[PDB]
Order: structure tokens, then C-alpha cells, then sequence
RNA sequence: AUCAGCUUGUUGGUGGGGUGAUGGCCUACCAAGGCGACGACGGGUAGCCGGCCUGAGAGGGUGACCGGCCACACUGGGACUGAGAUACGGCCCAGACUCCUACGGGAGGCAGCAGUGGGGAAUAUUGCACAAUGGGCGCAAGCCUGAUGCAGCGACGCCGCGUGAGGGAUGACGGCCUUCGGGUUGUAAACCUCUUUCAGCACAGACGAAGCGCAAGUGACGGUAUGUGCAGAAGAAGGACCGGCCAACUACGUGCCAGCAGCCGCGGUAAUACGUAGGGUCCGAGCGUUGUCCGGAAUUACUGGGCGUAAAGAGCUCGUAGGUGGUUUGUCGCGUUGUUCGUGAAAACUCACAGCUUAACUGUGGGCGUGCGGGCGAUACGGGCAGACUAGAGUACUGCAGGGGAGACUGGAAUUCCUGGUGUAGCGGUGGAAUGCGCAGAUAUCAGGAGGAACACCGGUGGCGAAGGCGGGUCUCUGGGCAGUAACUGACGCUGAGGAGCGAAAGCGUGGGGAGCGAACAGGAUUAGAUACCCUGGUAGUCCACGCCGUAAACGGUGGGUACUAGGUGUGGGUUUCCUUCCUUGGGAUCCGUGCCGUAGCUAACGCAUUAAGUACCCCGCCUGGGGAGUACGGCCGCAAGG
RNA sequence: UCGAAGGUGGGAUCGGCGAUUGGGACGAAGUCGUAACAAGGUAGCCGUACCGGAAGGUGCGGCUGGAUC
RNA sequence: GCAUUC
């Protein structure tokens, strides 16, 4: 019963580059773009 | 333990030591014996104990008691082999069933007959 | 609590102590 | 560390209970205000009030005992504690004493005990028994 | 993890190819990525689920039938046809096996139904129908259907019913006990009447078909189920158990034998435990045994356990991931909570109701389906985000105590040796002796010299250090702690899987040193022996320099942090108020150590008890009957010992 | 081009047997001592080292889970 | 001082 923390890397598509390492951004599910890759970068939300 | 050491190891059972292994999961097996002989219990008692070294179906060498009153085994008997401890004996875990295929039932039986192979008298 | 159990330890160990020193001269024979 | 100030406070209460003591004081939070304010209504104090202290406010808690001294709070449990945290479903709310105690329920209306939150059929945390 | 690294079409991009479609799916080039202690890559095992079994529940075990998905079709590979292909009764190739041959070459595939051999403790008929329901083709009549509906066989399971009912005596015979009175079996039996369920022998005889064909015939089961007559208690009871758990006791027969047994345990010429008999008990067309799973087992403990002495706190720290988080303002609405909608197939389960003569069984309608997704509501608490605060934490400043550590130099007592006096015949050693040292000048005594190691008194159940540990003096360098003041920062905290560092003594490597002590090694003594204890000697070692090793009853046999819960009394280090001599161990208060004694509370007891083993919260380590065994194997570390 | 089966090669890994050899457990009334439990007749035990038919002895450091005073 | 065993 207790509440546990668990992490999920994903890989994302975006055509510009426009989020780096380390910034926050928010995604959105798609067709597969490629193997792995199945969500593609809405905004990046706020930069760090 | 702390509910984070549980989260993070568990419990975990205690593994259970796998009894009566040379019957391979079944009942009963069959199996032919390649010496009978009697045994010495343990130290308090005293006894002449009909035992048979039997080869099971399942290709392993097995101990088992002989139980009744007189019996007709010798080598190469074709005997039906079932689970049974016997305390007395040190590595006896098998019985012989009386009234199975070469394994006569104990003559003059009346009380326990179901437990010895023996026929309701007429 | 009894000194008859620290007694058996000291035991099996002092025999397996004796045990290597017996054979530690095969031990690096059999050993390469 | 300080982990849990609400277990901090249950455990003064039962200690200074057992002993007899007449008077708790304690650091003051909010939460333990409002728990303090349930265990009044429910009469296993007597009252409280706010003081202030060096660097913070002091909450005083003054013991309920009937003539014959005779304690007024028969037990104290903590039940959602730091990290094992314990939620319920209003239709699955817990009894306390089969029902004589009382369960503090933490409640988006506010801190209610287990009649009132059933009656309001909301659920919520289950900070304490009391009984 | 006794499986720590794996991956190069591999991770991503662009231009082509390919497909019904997206996509390294394929391909060429370009970038150097991707996945892993939230266990990658390996190894082992296994079809998954609705459900089933067990269980108070949580959980544990399991996936037979029935129902849904998946996978395969002698073994391996491949495609073709088609709306659709693991193509079981298709095709092509290769392999194994069986068969035919004219020797050139051919032909097979029951994990469909039935059946055979084989393996095994063990699992059925080489039935009858397409009448009903579903499917294929046909306009349709119809044809096909080992799907299916039924029948056969096996107490294999569940459920129902029968094997008789009423009466019948101071209570037969016979059996078995006995206090020789009898007592049990036992109302039992015999006998006397009463009803024929189920079986038996006759005579009627279906529903399943608002079907099908509309040509008018058509039910596999089946002359079955079920009704109505006839005869007569007539044909129909067994199995286990009876020492305690656990319901049910006596006699005889063998006497530690033959045997019994789940456990403890029963058999040694008087057994309620062995065997038989009488009696009894529990179940009944079944009763027992073996195997298997759950329970009891709170005995892996989430619900729901522990670690001073019973099994269990790492030798001690530091710190990585992780877990956890003081007070307060605003905000999000992720966790949490309310509500509504969608979904959670049927069956099963459960409540109700109905149908089979009842039941099992079957059907209908609710609930169940704990979940998940969408919308909307709440914001106490957890969390995210943006702030504030000083009580936790850290810093600064002023005082203070200390064998805390490291380096260098240095002091005296004593032992030993050496040199030289004086001086002799003993010294030395033990429970008692002897080896031994002397008489070649010992021991003893005096003076001088050399050299090594340990630091008497101070010195304590006292101080310091994380632990191991630390005591002659001085100097140099250096770590930590405590109090006072709140000057400063503003939760910066706690703990810590792995990891790193420190870590008594012994031991190991190289080079020094070696007075005393002293494993091994010699003698002497003791003794039955004496590879010992005691004596005389005595080598490594003990010491230093620099490494290694990584163990100890490394102990408080008690992990770390924090808050709270009667007191009394010692002692170490600070602060302060009073009494005043201002004598000061005068006394109080307060902070931080270290002891003893004692409440409450805890504990199996012993004991612990504000320095908890009490009341609670956070994190880590560890336990799960005794042996085998902290051993083997594998691996890592080490020069070795070994860890 | 890809490609089943087949061939060759050097390794992985899981087992079976093996002259000989190590310890472990159990067994009746065997042999040798007497190490531990009382101050067990030298207090015992822990780590380590050397030694000895065997238990075990001794050195160094540690513990009380040690009697008497 | 010495004193093994059942
Ligand atoms: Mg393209
Ligand atoms: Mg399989
Ligand atoms: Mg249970
Ligand atoms: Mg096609
Ligand atoms: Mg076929
Ligand atoms: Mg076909
Ligand atoms: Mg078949
Ligand atoms: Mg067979
Ligand atoms: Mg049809
Ligand atoms: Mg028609
Ligand atoms: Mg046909
Ligand atoms: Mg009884
Ligand atoms: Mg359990
Ligand atoms: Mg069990
Ligand atoms: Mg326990
Ligand atoms: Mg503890
Ligand atoms: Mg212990
Ligand atoms: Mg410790
Ligand atoms: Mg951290
Ligand atoms: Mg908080
Ligand atoms: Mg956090
Ligand atoms: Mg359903
Ligand atoms: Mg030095
Ligand atoms: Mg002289
Ligand atoms: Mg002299
Ligand atoms: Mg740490
Ligand atoms: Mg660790
Ligand atoms: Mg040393
Ligand atoms: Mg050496
Ligand atoms: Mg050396
Ligand atoms: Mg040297
Ligand atoms: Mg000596
Ligand atoms: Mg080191
Ligand atoms: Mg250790
Ligand atoms: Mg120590
Ligand atoms: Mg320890
Ligand atoms: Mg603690
Ligand atoms: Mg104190
Ligand atoms: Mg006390
Ligand atoms: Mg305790
Ligand atoms: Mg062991
Ligand atoms: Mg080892
Ligand atoms: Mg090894
Ligand atoms: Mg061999
Ligand atoms: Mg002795
Ligand atoms: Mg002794
Ligand atoms: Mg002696
Ligand atoms: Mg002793
Ligand atoms: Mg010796
Ligand atoms: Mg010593
Ligand atoms: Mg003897």
C-alpha cells in the first residue's frame, strides 16, 4: 500500500531541436515514427 | 522490517523440502525387487523387519517396508510401491501394497483386511 | 547463554582448520 | 529527525495520560489545532487554548480525569504515518472499538470523524484512532 | 547476480524500396547513439485468462471440464491461391521413419471420431441419427456435416432413493464377559399383522416439432422416460476405527518375538497400542490408504512476528542511488476523495424466483465484476510550483577541558651484557627436586661503559576518540567536543542498498634493531604415559621504517536520528542567582558528559528503567528448528595464511 | 543476393562415470586417552600463529558468558 | 605434590 515513485524514459520527436538537456517539456502520444520513438515534443514548457 | 525493506526485498517463503520424491508425483509405482531382507529398528526397539530393495519405474533404488504377518517376495517380485514412513526404520520411506500384482495378500486376516489385501471369508 | 554451543563451532572449525593444513600442498597441485 | 509532528503530538498526549498530568504543551501547527479542536468535541479533553512561545506559538492541551481520577482517553494510535499513508473510501471507513472510539478522517471539507464523514459520505485519510 | 555489463540494422536522421497500413520492415549514405541494479543481457521453468480449490479475510495454490484468446499440425524451411492461410485430412524442398518397385522411380503423416501397439498407478465403443441446434453449397426440393444431439462402457464425481414398517418379553437359542448372583448382544431375533418405493412380470406410452416438406409424409434417443395392473418382505450391506489428540473396552493367544505406528510411543510369559473374538463407535453403496494443494502455521507476520541472554545489530565511520521531511502564505488538482457516464462477454459466484416427484441440475432477473478510461465537483492531508519564517541543521565571535592524532628531540628508574675493583664457594630454582650457572673466580657488593624496550608514583569503575584505541617530558603541525552570545545562512535536515576509508593481536614482504619477554625447539621434573601444567635454557616474534592482511567474546553480546514519560544520589566540563564571611565542596537554577539506585511502563524470566530493553515516528542491517556448514562448488580479493 | 539441412573448426555451458582420495552423518557391549561441565583438579571461551596419535598444548591480544578472597 | 575410568 504505499504510494511508489517509478520513472519511464520515452523517446519523443521533435523537428527543430528546440528543447535541450535538462528542460521541461510536455508530450503527446502519436504513430510510431520509428522503432521506440511514439511520442512527439507539444512545448517545451518551461527551459532550464 | 521497515515497510521501504519490504518494498524493496519482500518475503519470502519457506522453500518446502519435496517428500516421497521417487514416486515422481504418482500415487503408487510399480517396481521390481532385488533383495528382501530383514533390518534392525532403532536403538529402544527390537524387531526382525521385512524389507525389499525395490527399482522402480521412475529409475531410482528405493527402500520399503513389507507390512503384515508373513509374506511371499523374493527376487525379481513385481511388487506395487506406496508412500509410508516407518519410524523405527532410519531411511525407509516406502511401503509394499499387500494384495497388488505379485504381493499376496497376509493369510487369516479379519479385522484391517482392506489395509492387507485379504478377500471377505464366505 | 551456554558455552556448549560457541563449544561445537570451535569444533568444526578446528578440524576444518586441520583439514587445510593437511592438504594444502596438494590443494596447489591440483590446483594448476 | 522531527518526522511526524502529529504522531509527536498523540505520543505527548499518551505519555503525559499516563502519567496523570493535568497539562500538555506541545508546538503549535495548525493541524494539530484542528485535531485538538475534534478531540474537545468528542470530550477526550477537557479544552485547549494558544499561547505564545519564545519563537512559535504553544499549544496547551488540558487532560479530562473523572472524580476517582479516572483517565478519559483509553488509547491513541496513529494509523497514516510518513510514507505507509492510509486512504479510505467513505463505504469502506474504519471502526473504532467497534464504533465507542473515534477515527479522525482527513476530508477535502475538512478534518471530521468517522459519523461525519460517513453522513457526508466522503472519505480521506485516516490520521488517528481515538478510543 | 554462484547471470553485470549488452547492442553496430544497433539507436536516430534523410533519399529510395516495401505493405492493406505505420514503422530498420528493407536498403544506401550520414550522425554515435540505444538498453541496464525501477536487474539490462543470460540461465531455469511455463501456453494466458474468465474461473477453480482453500482460506474469517488478506493471502496461498491451481488453469481438468465448460467459455474466450494464442500457438502448433512427422521434423525444419518456403512460398503459392485467395476477401481471408500455423493452410491438421493443400502444394514445393530437405531430413528421419514406414511401405511399393520391373531398381529407372514411386507413395504415406489419427495433437479429427472410433480403434491398435507402446509407456504408465491410471483414463472408454473400430455405437446410433442428422429428428433438434450451428455450419457449407443450391432459386429451391435437397445434398454434405465423427460440429452436434444422443446411446455404450468405468461407484470416477455429485445428488436422490431402496435394502422394509407397526407390534412383539422382565426378555429364547447361540456367541461373548463374570464377583456363578448373573450381565451383555437386545425389541434385537422368533413369531403376529401391515405397505410394495426401487428392482421383477404384464398393458398403455410421450414432450423435445407454432419445427420440416408442403406433399401430405417426417424422433436418433425409443416401445426408452413416465402412467395403470399383478405377486410377495419378497432380490438388495459393507468399510474403517476403539492409548492420547479423537467418538468408541473387555477376554483369550504369543512376552523386546511375531508385529503395530501420523506424532508421542506400544511388544521382556498378567498388553484397553500386537493377532483374533465379543462388544462398541463413526460413516454407508460406499469405507479406508497413498499422492497432491490450501488450512491449522501469527511458521515470511500487508492485515499479522521478531533481533541484551532463545535464530537475528554490519567491527566502526563517511557517503552515492533511494526512502523520509520543521513552521507558514498563495496556487495546481498529480496522489486522495465525491459524483456521473462508458466499459468490466457468456458461464461461474451470490440474492430472489421458477422448472424438472425432491435434490443434484437447469433457466430468468438483480447484485458481483474490487479495476480501467472520459466528464464534472472538493482542496484537509501527501506531492509539484512560487514565496515567507527561525525553534532543526550549519557558520561567526568570545571563553574552556582533555593519555584525540602525527613528527622531531630528549629524561630517569630497572633488567641484561661488558670493563675494572672487593671478595669467596656456592648460586639459581620448586610443592619437593633436578637439568642449569659457578669453583678457569659465579652469586653478592662498588664504580665506569654499552644498548634496547616499557614509562613507577600521579592514576580512578576519572578524561579524550567513530570504532579499533590513547599515559615519561618538551617543542612543532593538526582533528573533534562543550558552554556563553544570537552576529549570520534560511530546512541547507535524517538515514543510507551498493561503494570508499579507518580498523586490537597474531601473521606476511623488504630493510634496520634486538635488553627483557617468548610460539617452535631442546633438556630436567611429574606421571602408567606427559608430544602438557612446574623448572632451566631458547629461535621466530614482540620494537622501528614503508607496505600488505581485514579478522576478535572488534561486547553495552543492545544500528543511527528525533520527541516525550516520578525522583534520589555520586562524579567530569562549562554557565549563572542567592547567602555572605564574601571564608567558599555555601546552597539554588541551567546546559553538556559519565556512574549507581529506584517509580510508571516493558520483559519468558533474569532484568531494563530520561545514558530504556518504556511511549512513538523515519531510514538501514539482520533472523525464520538443530546438525551438515559459515563447509563444498563457482566467483572476487590476497605474496601467503586465508578473508 | 538471401536461404533449411549438411560439413569443418575452436571455444562456452549443463550433467554422467572414474583408479585413487577428503571430510560428513548414523550404527552394538571395540581400542586409546580424559578435553569440556564444580576453581572439572592449569578458569573457560574468541581471533590468530606454531606444535602434537587424539582430544588438545603453548605464545600474543581480547571477553566474563570465571570460582575463591 | 599427586588423584584416570564406570
Ligand atoms: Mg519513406
Ligand atoms: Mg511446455
Ligand atoms: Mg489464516
Ligand atoms: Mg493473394
Ligand atoms: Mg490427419
Ligand atoms: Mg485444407
Ligand atoms: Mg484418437
Ligand atoms: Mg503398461
Ligand atoms: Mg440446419
Ligand atoms: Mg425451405
Ligand atoms: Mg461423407
Ligand atoms: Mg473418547
Ligand atoms: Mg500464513
Ligand atoms: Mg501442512
Ligand atoms: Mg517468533
Ligand atoms: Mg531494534
Ligand atoms: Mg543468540
Ligand atoms: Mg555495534
Ligand atoms: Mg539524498
Ligand atoms: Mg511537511
Ligand atoms: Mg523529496
Ligand atoms: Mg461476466
Ligand atoms: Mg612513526
Ligand atoms: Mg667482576
Ligand atoms: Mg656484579
Ligand atoms: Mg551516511
Ligand atoms: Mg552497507
Ligand atoms: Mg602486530
Ligand atoms: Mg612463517
Ligand atoms: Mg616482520
Ligand atoms: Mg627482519
Ligand atoms: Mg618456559
Ligand atoms: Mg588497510
Ligand atoms: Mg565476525
Ligand atoms: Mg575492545
Ligand atoms: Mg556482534
Ligand atoms: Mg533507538
Ligand atoms: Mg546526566
Ligand atoms: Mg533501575
Ligand atoms: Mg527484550
Ligand atoms: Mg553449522
Ligand atoms: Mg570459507
Ligand atoms: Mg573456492
Ligand atoms: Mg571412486
Ligand atoms: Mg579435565
Ligand atoms: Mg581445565
Ligand atoms: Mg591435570
Ligand atoms: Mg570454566
Ligand atoms: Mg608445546
Ligand atoms: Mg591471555
Ligand atoms: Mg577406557
Amino acid at each position: 500500500g504505499k504510494i511508489i515513485r517509478t520513472t519511464k524514459k520515452v523517446k519523443a520527436h521533435d523537428e527543430n531541436g528546440e528543447a535541450g538537456i535538462g528542460d521541461r517539456v510536455s508530450l503527446m502520444e502519436t504513430r510510431p515514427l520509428s522503432a521506440t520513438k511514439r511520442w512527439r515534443l507539444v512545448e517545451i514548457l518551461e527551459k532550464a | 522490517p521497515t515497510i521501504q525493506q519490504l518494498v524493496r526485498k519482500g518475503r519470502r517463503d519457506k522453500i518446502a523440502k519435496v517428500k516421497t520424491a521417487a514416486l515422481k508425483g504418482s500415487p503408487q509405482r510399480r517396481g521390481v525387487c532385488t533383495r528382501v531382507y530383514t533390518t534392525t529398528p532403532k536403538k529402544p526397539n527390537s524387531a526382525l523387519r521385512k524389507v525389499a530393495r525395490v527399482k522402480l519405474t521412475s529409475q531410482v533404488e528405493v527402500t520399503a517396508y513389507i507390512p503384515g504377518e508373513g509374506h511371499n517376495l523374493q527376487e525379481h517380485s513385481m511388487v506395487l510401491v506406496r508412500g509410508g514412513r516407518v519410524k523405527d526404520l532410519p531411511g525407509v520411506r516406502y511401503k509394499i501394497i499387500r494384495g497388488s500384482l505379485d504381493t499376496q495378500g497376509v493369510k487369516n486376516r479379519k479385522q484391517a483386511r482392506s489395509r492387507y489385501g485379504a478377500k471377505k471369508e464366505k | 547463554g551456554s558455552v556448549i554451543k560457541k563449544r561445537r563451532k570451535r569444533m568444526s572449525k578446528k578440524k576444518h582448520r586441520k583439514l587445510l593444513r593437511r592438504t594444502r600442498v596438494q590443494r596447489r597441485k591440483l590446483g594448476k | 529527525t522531527m518526522t511526524d509532528p502529529i504522531a509527536d503530538f498523540l505520543t505527548r498526549l499518551r505519555n503525559a495520560n499516563s502519567a496523570y498530568h493535568d497539562e500538555v504543551t506541545l508546538p503549535h501547527s495548525k493541524l494539530k489545532a484542528n485535531i485538538a479542536e475534534i478531540l474537545k468535541r468528542e470530550g477526550y479533553i477537557s479544552d485547549y487554548r494558544t499561547e505564545d512561545a519564545r519563537v512559535g506559538k504553544s499549544l496547551v492541551v488540558q487532560l479530562k480525569y473523572g472524580p476517582s481520577r479516572e483517565r478519559s482517553i483509553a488509547g491513541l494510535r496513529r494509523v497514516s504515518k510518513p510514507g505507509l499513508r492510509v486512504y479510505a473510501k467513505s463505504t469502506n471507513l474504519p471502526r473504532v472499538l467497534g464504533g465507542l472510539g473515534v477515527a479522525i478522517i482527513s476530508t477535502s471539507s475538512g478534518l471530521l470523524t468517522d459519523r461525519q464523514a460517513a453522513r457526508q459520505g466522503v472519505g480521506g485519510e485516516v490520521l488517528a484512532y481515538v478510543w
